[PDB]
């Protein structure tokens, strides 16, 4: 068996949802921001936000909504986790003591159901009579909000429309009414139903179905003065309410897909819209009052306000202040002005909240020679693309390098006092027949620049037609100085050439240090790329010179230096190349038992190969023979997102289901079968998506640092900006820490009353397993924050094993010292 | 000639790697040196000398040389390790069963969650599987181990049935005792939970229906670790075993012993309301508690859901692209 | 695809056993003894008639590729029966076959099994499988005797007498090389033909074509009487050579 420890170095920073209400007091205006597994509660002031409370939940927050049922003084909070844990929460404050009350809770998972394409949707009735959940295709789940439903018991209503895009509860209806957009073979439609808690079924809805735009994406529930709903698409915005129908199709919105909506005026006069290019719009409802006294909707208007970060959630707060919650870039507070500035913008940024964005790749480098190590991360996407340099100093110091294009891979080349970074920028087919970039970015603002002239694929004769307005990716290698972080050089790759892998190394007997890039030729028609280039570049005297190129019959997804040789993965094949005295690559040996060789890692003459669905494989290079041998494979099928080698026997992997596992050589030489079987000995539900595993530590090493119980150091970056650390433990230390977790879980109160053991259980949709071989360090590190009575309660009857003293009782002060040493690893 | 098996050497194959570990030996992917065709070679070791050649392999050799069907895997030949010269007693070399290589296994495709099955894909899948099962059932052979891992698929959309290590002949006229529990618990029919021991070909139908539901939910329908817990899960959806729905349930040894918590009513149509009507009817018939009332393979093939499916269009399943990477 | 398991009578002059100097009579005696050993061992173990026959067919086929002087018959017979049990799903443990073989064989005979009987048998399994070319499925005259008899309608007792007599002839033909000369379907007809002659029954009448004098043709196409007589001649020879007489 294997024993490991996992802790969070940086909490998730990307904003996954945000809502406003009166949650902490019936008087205060609250902003609740949701990061993965984390809830932040703020109070809105005239200058900005005042933080009041933050809690973690043992689950990914999927639904977050504030409602106030009749009889309550203040808003209650509904949260549903991605594993279908539901709960209703209340804020309670007693002077200086702030705690979160779990008013109702339960798990709403169905034994049989198909998870929907557009994900979990949760909505609440305007009269707070019920919570609507769309969890499975063809089913609508209703949790009625009666006082007695403390377990959140619920029933399903059969739904004829299997493929639902979005749903909202409407305002101004005689009964609880849902309005939704759905897709069937005939296009997209908008339809209504009434929900009857008495009959536990749908009844005919208030207004008839209407055929809507093919890419109708979002449903906006308009308030009582107007009633009805607004449907947001790619080209048009329509208003529907019985007989009334309006449609505005302003050309400006066609340019970028609109992704988020919020209400500015409680009456529904003004709504805010945002799109993936960061543009922020105001949607205006132009009223017309008849002599009857009735208020109708006259027209819709769309007005461009300015630019914000690419935003997952928008919430207007008060006055001219809007909170911009961003998942791909830094989140923001911006002020909307009535008068435009001299550039034509009504939006002026107030504060910037750091978001490590998606961490696509990262490396640890000791820039200042300090024995510490700093983390340079490829963070963000598109306009929010950034390099983030992170050092420890008690908070983490983060520097941001704006790139305004997507960073893909990073590698450090010390000989050149610089970094190599792969990046891609979006251009659009313009009227010239070529393409034009939406905004200048790192690859265009390089001091010196170069464009590849390779004729390897020039024979073409394969037609790829271009329509004006279509997007294309343009990939570059950026040379970036390690002190100024100024773009020194940018090499634009070939048309339709994607840069997938990057290494900096010496090869063979060649004293020169090269940047080597593995590419793929990507055409929309190809399911799998069938062409590729391995390019060798030397950065010298401010100019990058192509030393050699190797044509391959696929995509070079991953490359890694292997004892003076170049190990590259081309589609199914894993290949080892030798660097000749003629400065050309030569195939040496190949391994082909892979569906898709996405990830590669080396230790000695051993290679760890990561497959899309074939989990992980342990290869070995056999020098006596000049070829590869398969040592052992993990037969259990898992989808891989990143792998890493912990030691000569243990191997770490990350699943696309937000799970971590550790495989080991079965170390029993009895039969050939046992050795060739990698046994999974660690299972852990991380809750984050791991892209990059990287050996290194951010902690300052003065050489005086006490040798911690933990041995080894693997950092990892995730999509939500979370940075974590994996390390190994001795059998004794693990058993001690594991026994303590079980003790801590009985003592510590979970928000939503979510069992910790469930949260960390390995979870694929098809299989669920209890965690094994992993210590939730974040649970262990919470021992220091529980009150003294609880600390002593935890240590009762706690014994140590196999130490200086075989059995040794623990006191609350002994464990406080142990955990405090464990907090020093990050 | 092509028919003189057991003599050709495994030298004739370049071994690529280990695809999976079989129960009686490990299975390796290989390329034929002469033709280039990819084949999967199953390792048969008699060195154990406990009972000599595995009967599980003997069943696969006996049955698969008899069964010819597009939806049934073809054993191409049997080859051997370099045998010891003129000393058979010293020789402990192993034999290999050559099979056509298949690109993917169903269990792997579902587990990655990358594959997406449309109704038409499922139709093409189910039609092939049932056509293979009907061929086998018509030849009076029972598979006895229908699992997602044993369903093999080529990217073309061709489906083939695989492990026959537990297959045995069924005699309708003569009921004879068999192995009490054959199919994996997740796909085991209620009769085997209750220990009929004289099971009918309907055991395979139950499993295939479990697969039908699995293709729609992307999640196994009934997954448990204990035989009673599975009976409860089956009972919740298909209804509790009771004399009205299963007149002969009282004769099954474990009817009184193994009981569900309640006498649950059948809810299959409700819980699978999202499944298309043509298919839902197929499921209700395949997942019928009473083996005598459970539909046959031919009946599943003569189906509104499957009868009008044309095998010319095999509907290739959704392939993960570079973008999916 | 599939191997040819049938030879011409003339070819039996050139079995390995013949060419190593064994005379025709001795190989015939060796075959009867080996077949009867397989039959007797498995009958003592309670084995189905198909299992006994399958072992005997393996045995006969084996000595078309090997010599009796290099492979002891009783070891081979025991190995065949052992494998036959696994093929026909009537399995037996090798130790139990040895136990029974020891009970029925004298001391000289059991000397073939050598110092370790189980090992000599289990080791032979490799050769047997390679020799029979892994063509394990075998059909036997029994099933055809019944498939064909079921289509006869008439005096219940006259037909049952025909079947049992023919069934006896099937059991006796297992001691001969007929299993190597003619498909089982032909054997089943031949024994019906023989029993019909001996009981003075005219099977044509019991068939759905009472006027089709050649009743064998509605069961087995393309069989001349020449063949059915050759088979009958070979079966009755065993009775004339031995003290035993036709069952009647
Ligand atoms: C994956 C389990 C499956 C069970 O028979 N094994 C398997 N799986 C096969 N599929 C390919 C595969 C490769 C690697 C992992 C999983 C599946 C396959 N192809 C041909 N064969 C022969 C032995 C019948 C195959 N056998």
């Amino acid at each position: 068996m294997s024993y490991n420890y996992v802790v969070t170095a940086q909490k998730p920073t990307a904003v996954n949802g945000c809502v406003t209400g009166h949650f902490t007091s019936a008087e205060d205006l609250n902003l609740l921001i949701a990061k993965n597994t984390r809830l932040e509660i703020y109070v809105v002031t005239a200058e900005g936000l005042r933080p009041v409370k933050e809690v973690g939940m043992y689950g990914k927050i999927a639904v977050m909504e504030l409602f106030r049922p009749k009889g309550e003084s203040k808003d209650l909070l509904f949260i549903l986790t991605a594993k279908y844990n539901a709960c209703i929460l209340e804020y309670k404050q007693s002077g200086e003591s702030i705690d979160i009350i779990t008013r109702a809770h339960g798990n709403v998972q169905d034994r049989i159901g198909r998870p929907s394409e557009t994900g979990i949707i949760g909505i609440i009735d305007p009269e707070c009579r019920m919570i609507g959940l769309r969890l499975y295709d063809g089913l609508f789940k209703v949790i009625p909000l009666d006082r007695d439903n403390k377990e959140l018991k619920a029933f399903n209503i059969r739904l004829e429309e299997l493929h639902v895009i979005d749903v909202k509860f409407l305002y101004g209806c005689q009964a609880p009414t849902i309005c939704f957009v759905y897709q069937d073979p005939q296009g997209r439609h908008v339809k209504t139903y009434e929900v009857s808690l008495r009959e536990k079924e749908f009844n005919k809805g208030p207004w008839k179905q209407e055929n809507v735009e093919a890419e109708a994406s979002m449903v906006i529930a308009v308030p009582e003065p107007f009633g009805g709903a607004i449907i947001i698409g790619q080209e048009s915005i329509t208003y529907h309410n019985g007989d009334k129908y309006l449609a505005i199709a302003p050309p400006i919105i066609k340019q970028s897909t609109i992704v988020c909506h919020n209400r500015v005026d409680p009456n529904g006069s003004r709504y805010l819209l945002g799109d993936m290019e960061g543009r922020l719009f105001m949607l205006l409802l132009e009223k017309e009052e008849q002599m009857d006294g009735t208020v109708t909707l006259k027209d819709l208007r769309v007005e461009l306000l300015g630019e914000t970060s690419i935003a997952e959630c928008l919430t207007y707060l008060d006055n001219g202040v809007v909170f911009v919650g961003s998942r791909l870039g830094d989140s923001q507070l911006v002020k909307l002005n009535v008068d435009s500035n001299e550039q034509g913008s009504y939006v002026v940024a107030m504060e910037t909240f750091t978001n490590l964005g998606p961490i696509v790749d990262m490396c640890v480098v000791d820039l200042e020679r300090q024995g510490q190590g700093q983390l340079v991360t490829c963070s963000g996407a598109f306009k929010e693309g950034s390099l983030r340099i992170i050092r420890n100093g008690q908070k983490l110091h983060i520097r941001t390098v704006p790139l305004y294009e997507s960073p893909r891979k990073i590698c450090y080349q010390e000989v050149s006092q610089c970094f190599g970074v792969l990046s891609s920028r979006i251009e659009v087919q313009d009227t010239s027949g070529g393409t034009t970039a939406l905004r200048p970015s790192a690859s265009t603002q390089a001091l010196s620049s170069s464009v590849s002239s390779s004729k390897l694929f020039s024979s073409s004769t394969a037609p790829h037609e271009t329509s004006f307005g279509e997007e294309v990716e343009v990939h570059n290698l950026l040379i970036i100085d390690q002190h100024t972080f100024e773009v020194l050089h940018a090499h634009q790759f070939l048309q339709n050439e994607y840069a997938l892998s990057l290494v900096s190394c010496k090869l063979g007997k060649d004293p020169n240090t090269y940047f080597i890039v593995g590419t793929a030729m990507v055409y929309p028609e190809e399911a799998e790329p069938k062409q590729g280039r391995i390019v060798v570049f030397q950065y010298s005297d401010g100019k990058l010179q192509t030393v050699a190129e190797k044509e391959v019959k696929g995509a070079v997804y991953s490359m890694v230096e292997f004892n003076g040789k170049l190990l590259a993965s081309i589609n199914s094949t894993v290949r080892l190349y030798e660097w000749t005295t003629e400065k050309e690559l030569r195939t040496e040996c190949n391994h082909y038992n892979n569906i898709m060789a996405l990830y590669l890692k080396t230790k000695g003459d051993f290679i760890l190969v990561g497959d899309l669905m074939r989990s992980v494989l342990l290869l070995a290079y056999k020098p006596m023979e000049g070829n590869f041998e398969e040592i052992a494979r993990d037969f259990n099928p898992n989808w891989m997102s990143a792998v890493e080698i912990l030691d000569d026997d243990n191997f770490l992997g990350a699943e696309n289901a937000f799970n971590l596992f550790v495989c080991q050589k079965d170390s029993a030489a009895t039969t050939d079968e046992e050795r060739q079987h990698l046994q999974e000995v660690g299972l852990f539900h991380l809750g984050e998506f791991v892209n990059v595993f990287c050996h290194g530590s951010l902690v300052m090493q003065n050489l005086g640092e006490t040798s911690t119980p933990t041995q080894g150091s693997v950092l990892f970056g995730t999509v939500n900006g979370m940075i974590g650390l994996v390390t190994s433990l001795s059998e004794s230390w693990y058993n001690l820490l594991l026994d303590m977790q079980n003790r801590l879980n009985k003592v510590i109160k979970s928000v939503g009353k979510i069992e910790h053991s469930f949260w960390r259980s390995f979870h694929t949709e098809r299989k669920t397993e209890p965690a094994t071989g992993f210590i939730d360090g974040d649970l262990i590190e919470s021992f220091l924050d529980i009150s003294r009575p609880k600390m002593q309660e935890v240590v009762a009857n706690l014994q140590y094993d196999d130490g200086s003293g075989m059995k040794r009782e623990a006191t609350a002060d002994d464990l406080i010292k142990v955990v405090e040493e464990l907090t020093r690893i990050h | 000639t092509e028919s003189d098996w057991g003599k050709r050497c495994v030298d004739k194959f370049d071994i690529i790697g280990i695809i999976g570990e079989g129960t009686y030996g490990q299975v390796y992917k290989a390329k034929d040196k002469d033709t280039g065709e990819l084949v999967a070679l199953k390792k048969v070791r008699l060195d154990n000398e406990k009972e000599g050649f595995p009967i599980t392999a003997i069943r696969e050799i006996k049955i698969l040389r008899q069964l010819i069907h597009r939806s049934v895997v073809n054993m191409k030949e049997i080859v051997t390790d370099k045998q010891d010269a003129l000393d058979f007693k010293k020789d402990k070399g192993a034999f290999y069963l050559v099979f056509e290589y298949m690109d993917h296994d169903l269990m792997g495709l579902l587990e990655s969650g990358l594959v997406h099955f449309s109704e038409d894909h499922i139709k093409s899948f189910m039609k092939q599987l049932m056509e293979g099962l009907e061929y086998c059932h018509k030849k009076n052979f029972l598979h006895r181990d229908i699992k997602c891992s044993n369903i093999l698929l080529n990217n073309s959309g061709q489906i083939k049935l695989a492990d026959f290590g537990l297959a045995r002949l069924y005699n309708s006229e003569e009921s004879r005792p068999y192995t009490n529990k054959v199919i994996t618990l997740w796909y085991r029919p209620p009769e085997l939970l209750l220990g009929e021991e004289r099971y009918t070909p309907a055991i395979d139908v139950w499993s295939c229906g479990c697969i039908l539901g699995e293709l729609f939910t992307k999640k196994p329908i009934f997954q448990a670790n204990l035989e009673l817990a599975q009976l409860e899960l089956i009972s919740r959806l298909c209804g509790s075993p009771c004399p009205a729905v299963w007149p002969d349930v009282i004769r099954l040894p474990y009817f009184n012993t193994m009981k569900p918590k309640k006498q649950y009513r059948r809810r299959l149509r409700e819980e699978f309301s999202f499944i298309p009507s043509a298919a839902l009817d197929l499921l209700d018939h395949m997942l019928t508690l009473d083996p005598s009332k459970r539909c046959t393979a031919e009946q599943t093939l003569q189906s509104d859901f499957l009868k009008d499916v044309e095998l010319s269009k095999m509907a290739p399943p959704d392939l993960p692209h570079w973008q999916d990477c | 695809t599939k191997p040819c398991w049938y030879w011409d009578k003339k070819d039996l002059a050139h079995t390995p056993s013949q060419l190593e100097g064994l005379d025709p009579a001795t190989e015939a005696r060796y075959r009867r003894e080996g077949a009867r050993f397989i039959f007797d061992v498995g009958t003592r173990l309670g084995l189905h008639y198909d299992t006994l026959a399958t072992g005997i067919i393996y045995f006969h086929r084996f000595y078309m590729f090997h010599s009796f002087k290099q492979f002891p018959r009783y070891v081979t017979g025991a190995c065949c029966l052992f494998l036959a049990g696994k093929v026909e799903e009537t399995p037996k443990k090798c130790k139990d076959i040895i136990k029974t073989a020891r009970s029925l064989l004298n001391d000289v005979q059991f000397g073939q099994f050598g110092d370790d009987p189980k090992e000599e048998v289990m080791v032979l399994e490799r050769i047997l499988l390679q020799t029979i070319k892994f063509d394990l499925q075998v059909e036997h005259p029994y099933q055809f005797l019944l498939k064909y008899a079921k289509q006869l309608k008439g005096d219940k007792n006259k037909i049952q007498k025909l079947v049992q007599m023919a069934w006896t002839f099937v059991n006796d033909s297992l001691c001969t090389t007929l299993s190597l000369q003619w498909e089982p379907e032909i054997i089943a007809v031949a024994v019906m033909y023989l029993a019909g002659r001996l009981c003075k029954f005219e099977i044509q009448e019991w068939t759905s074509k009472p006027m089709y004098r050649r009743w064998w043709e509605q069961f087995v196409q393309d069989v001349p009487v020449d063949v059915l007589e050759d088979i009958c001649h070979q079966i009755l020879d065993l009775y004339s050579q031995g003290k035993q007489q036709m069952p009647h």
